[PDB]
Formats: C-alpha cells, structure tokens, sequence
C-alpha cells in the first residue's frame, strides 16, 4: 500500500498560543528535516494469521 | 515412606547451542518441590508421586515434536512459503509473454532497448529449490530441535553403579576408561 | 541565537520497576506465560547472563 | 532443461515495424479498431498507430 | 517483622506435627509482595491508619 | 500438564474443576461475608 499524507506548516494551525496572537507576524516558524512512519505489526502464527 | 524407592529428580539437558555438541546432563534442581522441612509426611508421599509421574522418555519426546510441528517455522517450505517461492520465480527473469523481435541480420539490427532461447519455470525454480552438494549431515552437530527430540531427560536411578557406563558431562572415551576430558 | 542552544530529553519513572515479560509478543496471555511452558526451557537446562 | 528455444513467429523488420507492413485497418485486433471508431471522438487513438 | 531472614526466621506449626511448615527465603521480598499486593487490590491514596 | 504445576494449581484444571463441589456450594453461599475464594 501507499500511505500518502501532508502535514501543515501554518504556525497559527499546529501551534496554540495562551494569548491568541498571530504567530505568523510573531515570527514562529517551523522546518520538518525527517518525518517517518511507524508500526507495529503483531508477531501472530503465519498460519493462523 | 522410604527415601531409597523414592522416585529421584530426572536429569535434563544442556543443549550448547554454537558447537552443537550436547553439553552434558545436570539433576534437574531447577524444577524441585521442598516437602521435607514443610513438609512432612503428608508431602513426602505426594513429592514422590509428582517425581515418579516425570513423563517417560517417549512420552517427553513425542510432546516435544507434537509442540515443533505447529511451530510454523519447519527447516522446509510449507505450502504458504512454497507458494510464494514459486511466485516469485514465475515474476522473475524476463517475461514469457513478451513478443519481442529477434533480427538475425548480420547487418542493420534493430536497437531493441526493451526491458533466442528462455528459461522455463520447472527449471527457474529447480535452481531455486534445490539443496546443498552435501545432502548430508556432519556427525556429532545437531540442530536444537533435533537436539530435543534425541537426548530427553529422563529419570535415572542408580546411576553410577553399572559396568563401565558413567555420565556424560563433557568428555571424549578413549582408552576404555571413562575419561571425562578436555580440560 | 539558535546556533547557542541545546536540547536535553530526559525522562523521570518512579515506582515503576521496569518489567519485561517472558511472552512471545511481550504482552499478557496469562500468568503462566507463552514462552513459561514452552518444552524448549521446561525440559532443557539453559543458562543466561 | 537449460533454455528452451523459445516460439518465433517470422515477421519481416518492414512489417514488423510498418513500415511496409499491411495497414492500420488490417492488422489492429477488430475489437481494437471498434474501440477506437467508437471513442475517437473524445480520446483519440490513430495516432499511436 | 523479620521477614525473608533464614537466621531470625518465625514459626507456625501444629503439635502433632511440631515440624515448622514456615521456610523463609532470603531471595524473596514479603515487604514489596504486600505493597503491590495492596496497590493493585486498591489506590494508594487511601490512608488506613490501623 | 506438568504434575508438579498441577500439584500447585499453575496449570491444574481450576479452581472450578478440582475443588469438591461441596466446597464449592459452601464458598459460593458464604461468599459476602466470609470469602475462601482467595484461598485456593
């Protein structure tokens, strides 16, 4: 399978402030250097499975 | 009761798994009931009637290869790792159902990037599914599981009292005498 | 300046008492675990460091 | 056993190529050409030909 | 209470059978058994003066 | 399986398979106010 996904940069989105300001204009800014996908994979019998 | 009839511990085994070689037997003190302090005489009898019901030998080695045949994980391909074996040979090597040009031209081929004889898939997979050159195996080495299936533990009563066989801790008889070695 | 800074992930468990379960997917399918009575222990003597 | 030597079926590089070959009419499977006289006039086919 | 000393052990046992049917191990621990024992079977929270 | 396991119950039959019925009806009818449930 092929799980393709985005993520959001907006700072005003992914990030919650405690007075509500525009972070935009507050210089918050962020840089994704290395997004991976984990699972678990439960080790049940190949037979039964 | 009377502690000489009483049934004594089995010996278990040590496999030593990296040489293969059977690493001796111990009394299986692992596995112990303590029944003479707290015990008395109502846990005396019943100690010795748990020891004497240690699973026979046979008994011991038909459960243990009743318990690796659902194991999944056999030396061999079942028919869910055969089948896929034999996919991925199918899918394998260049297509069967190409039609692809053959110019025998000895001037002007074609370029034929692409991407006369082939390979048929009895033979594709006769490569893949065939055995060593040995097709047998070294004496003294043996796997784990055919470690188990051999060299169970067992009761042993009156062990060192026989002609000349003593035990097996590590050693290698030599000259007729029991010579537990290599120090 | 960003360049001045560091990071120091660190992790506090009290009480805890770390446990790892002698089970095949180490997760609980009884007190008597998958692995506790399996006759490749129960019947060999094996000894672990 | 080894390599099998493998069906051929004898077409000349000009026909094979079409370069001299029969003809579109004559040599595209007549499903192909229904297809085509069909839907031709939304997706266009003749020209791979 | 001296519990898992096999030096300073106690003893519980009857009088046709005087024999102690109490071994103390050393390698166990009784202190911690009973606190997990009482923080599974309730909250911890919960202050129990006796 | 292994008898001395079943001896102390780690993978004996079960509390409802080797209690006398008996017992049984006894700690099922005095089992609000005097419980033997934890005793075996």
């Amino acid at each position: 399978y092929t799980y393709e996904w985005v993520l959001r940069k907006d700072p005003n989105m992914i990030l919650q402030s405690s007075l509500g300001n525009d972070l935009r204009a507050d210089g918050a800014s962020i840089i994704y250097n290395e997004v991976n996908l984990m699972a678990n994979f439960m080790p049940m019998d190949h037979n039964t499975s | 009761m009377n502690l000489l009839n009483a049934a004594p511990t089995p010996y278990v085994w040590k496999y030593n798994p990296v040489t293969g070689k059977c690493a001796g037997a111990q009394q299986n003190y692992g596995a112990t009931i303590d029944w003479v302090l707290p015990g008395g005489n109502s846990f005396a009898y019943a100690a010795d009637e748990i020891r004497r019901r240690f699973p026979e030998p046979a008994v011991t080695r038909a459960i243990t290869a009743r318990f690796e045949a659902e194991s999944d994980q056999q030396p061999y391909a079942g028919p869910h790792e055969t089948n896929i074996i034999t996919a991925d040979v199918v899918r394998s090597g260049p297509p069967p159902s190409a039609v692809y040009p053959f110019d025998p031209s000895g001037v002007q081929r074609v370029q034929l990037s692409g991407g006369p004889e082939m390979t048929p898939d009895a033979f594709k997979y006769y490569l893949r599914v065939q055995g060593p050159s040995q097709e047998v195996d070294e004496p003294g080495v043996m796997s784990q599981r055919q470690f188990m299936t051999t060299f169970l533990p067992a009761m042993v009563p009156h062990p060192f009292d026989s002609e000349s066989p003593d035990a097996f801790p590590a050693y290698f008889s030599s000259v007729y005498k029991g010579t537990n070695a290599f120090e | 300046q960003p360049g001045q800074v560091l990071s120091y992930k660190k992790f506090l468990c009290d009480n805890y008492l770390w446990t790892i379960p002698f089970s095949s997917d180490f997760m609980y399918m009884g007190e008597l675990t998958d692995l506790g009575q399996n006759p490749m222990y129960t019947n060999n003597s094996h000894s672990m460091v | 056993a080894a390599l099998t030597p493998d069906l051929t079926t004898a077409t000349p590089r000009l026909q094979y190529f079409h370069i001299a070959g029969p003809g579109t009419r004559e040599y595209l499977s007549e499903d192909l050409q229904q297809f085509i006289s069909a839907t031709g006039s939304y997706f266009d086919l003749k020209n791979k030909f | 209470l001296y519990h898992d000393s096999g030096v300073c052990s106690g003893t519980l046992n009857s009088e046709r059978s005087g024999m102690n049917v109490v071994v103390e191990l050393p390698d166990r621990n009784t202190e911690l058994s009973y606190q997990y024992m009482l923080a599974d079977m309730m909250s911890r929270h919960h202050y129990f003066a006796l």
